[PDB]
């Protein structure tokens, strides 16, 4: 959840 | 579905399930059926080095882009898998390539804080 990736962490995130 | 079984072996980090679902009727370049994703950009994701590598020696897609606009490279450089950098710009990742918002991986390793990768991106740039 750390990562700073934008609306696409909905599907990535993990961190 | 083949697919979507890449698709989390690759983010769960599982090679052996990798090649096997490959060797299986699975498509290197798989997409997620809503976000466009591929395993490619899981892997780089996640951090798995010997699953990116044999993703691209079996045909994947390095600059494919998801709903988002980013690439396997956006990613890696966000989350800061340096190795997993140079692999991909090896193998001809785009350097300049922007998502939806106009950023680039440059831009995402600023962000996140990864300055060895930046300088990496920044010279590739030159
Ligand atoms: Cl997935
Ligand atoms: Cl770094
Ligand atoms: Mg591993
Ligand atoms: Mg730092």
């Amino acid at each position: 959840k750390s990562i700073r990736i934008g609306p696409g962490q909905a599907f990535y995130a993990x961190p | 579905d083949l697919g979507k079984k890449l698709l989390e072996a690759a983010r769960a980090g599982q090679d052996d399930e990798v090649r096997i679902l490959m060797a299986n009727g699975a498509d290197v370049n798989a997409s997620d059926a809503d976000v466009g994703a591929t395993p490619l950009h899981l892997a780089a994701w996640a951090g798995h080095l010997e699953i990116v590598e044999v993703l691209l020696k079996t045909g994947a897609d390095v600059n494919a882009v998801d709903i988002w606009g980013l690439t396997p490279l956006h990613l890696a450089a966000a989350v800061g898998h340096l190795e997993i950098v140079e692999v991909l710009l090896k193998h001809g990742a785009d350097v300049n390539a922007q998502d939806k918002f106009g950023k680039t991986p440059f831009d995402l390793a600023i962000d996140n804080g990864n300055e060895d990768i930046a300088e990496v991106l920044q010279k590739a740039a030159k």
